[PDB]
């Protein structure tokens, strides 16, 4: 996250971080069993680390779970990134506590000008490399698509939109993928790409998880 | 190939990984983003200074 602030100890009870070597992902736990990433971050093997702020420091509150199945969208395309959405489904239930619970699937898509949350482990230099060991949050509004699509023509397909701000300064970056953009309660969208983080013109995109709610909801039960 | 710049591309993961360095004349590790980028991208310096 460039340009964000650290988060409050215990406040994105649902931010999670993937994890192999090392923490290289975020996601979103949507259920006690299931959590919701990119699928550009498809690995083999991960494990899933809940109820984390800082994670290189063991605080006390964290569940660590294995994946049991990791799921990428069928239709996902790794030349266009159309479809970058992944469920994970934990070898055991997380169990659901003042640092580790669910946030809600939206029941409507976004609305351009809300402002929304982003959160997660990412680079926080525009130029350079400095990953936090602390979470952070950025408060962010949602472009119109006019806004999206101008930013990267023929680029933007419809599973993708743009949170941010045109000016640059403040952004989504490298090892934020597969982490929440919440508005108002609701899990809107999954940090995806963008070019350069906080360059002018260059918002972050984002997967519209709000298109994905029934496929969500019938593979959770395809694999119950 | 082996003398493409270190590129992690337009993915927002963070995956370690290995490119040739010409000016260094030896691997050197970079962080990728996940997708995109060019070929002068290896998972392990034995296998980058294996081909370049
Ligand atoms: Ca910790």
């Amino acid at each position: 996250i460039v340009g964000g602030y650290t988060c409050e100890e215990n406040s994105l009870p649902y931010q999670v971080s993937l994890n192999s070597g090392s923490h290289f992902c975020g996601g979103s736990l949507i259920s006690e069993q299931w959590v919701v990433s990119a699928a550009h971050c498809y690995k083999t093997r991960i494990q899933v680390r809940l109820g984390e702020h800082n994670i290189k420091v063991l605080e006390g509150n964290e569940q660590f779970i294995n994946a049991a199945k990791i799921i990428r969208h069928p239709k996902y395309n790794r030349d266009t990134l159309d479809n970058d959405i992944m469920l994970i489904k934990l070898s055991s239930p997380a169990v659901i506590n003042a640092r580790v619970s669910t946030i809600s699937l939206p029941t409507a898509p976004p609305a351009a000008g809300t402002e929304c949350l982003i959160s997660g482990w990412g680079n926080t230099l525009s130029f350079g490399a400095d990953y936090p060991d602390e979470l952070k949050c950025l408060d962010a509004p949602v472009l119109t698509q006019a806004e999206c699509k101008a930013s990267y023509p023929g680029k933007i397909t419809n599973s993708m939109f743009c949170v941010g701000f045109l000016e640059g300064g403040k952004d989504s970056c490298q090892r934020d993928a597969g982490g929440p953009v919440v508005c108002n309660g609701q899990l809107q969208g999954v940090v995806s790409w963008g070019h350069g983080c906080a360059w002018k013109n260059r918002p972050g995109v984002y997967t519209k998880v709000y298109n994905y709610v029934d496929w969500i909801k019938d593979t959770i039960a395809a694999n119950s | 190939v082996c003398s493409e710049q270190a590129e992690t591309g337009p993915c927002r993961a963070m995956i370690s990984r290995w490119y040739f360095d010409v000016t260094e004349g030896k691997c050197a590790p970079f962080f990728y983003g996940g997708c995109g980028g060019n070929r002068n991208n290896f998972d392990t310096e034995e296998y980058c200074m294996a081909v370049c």
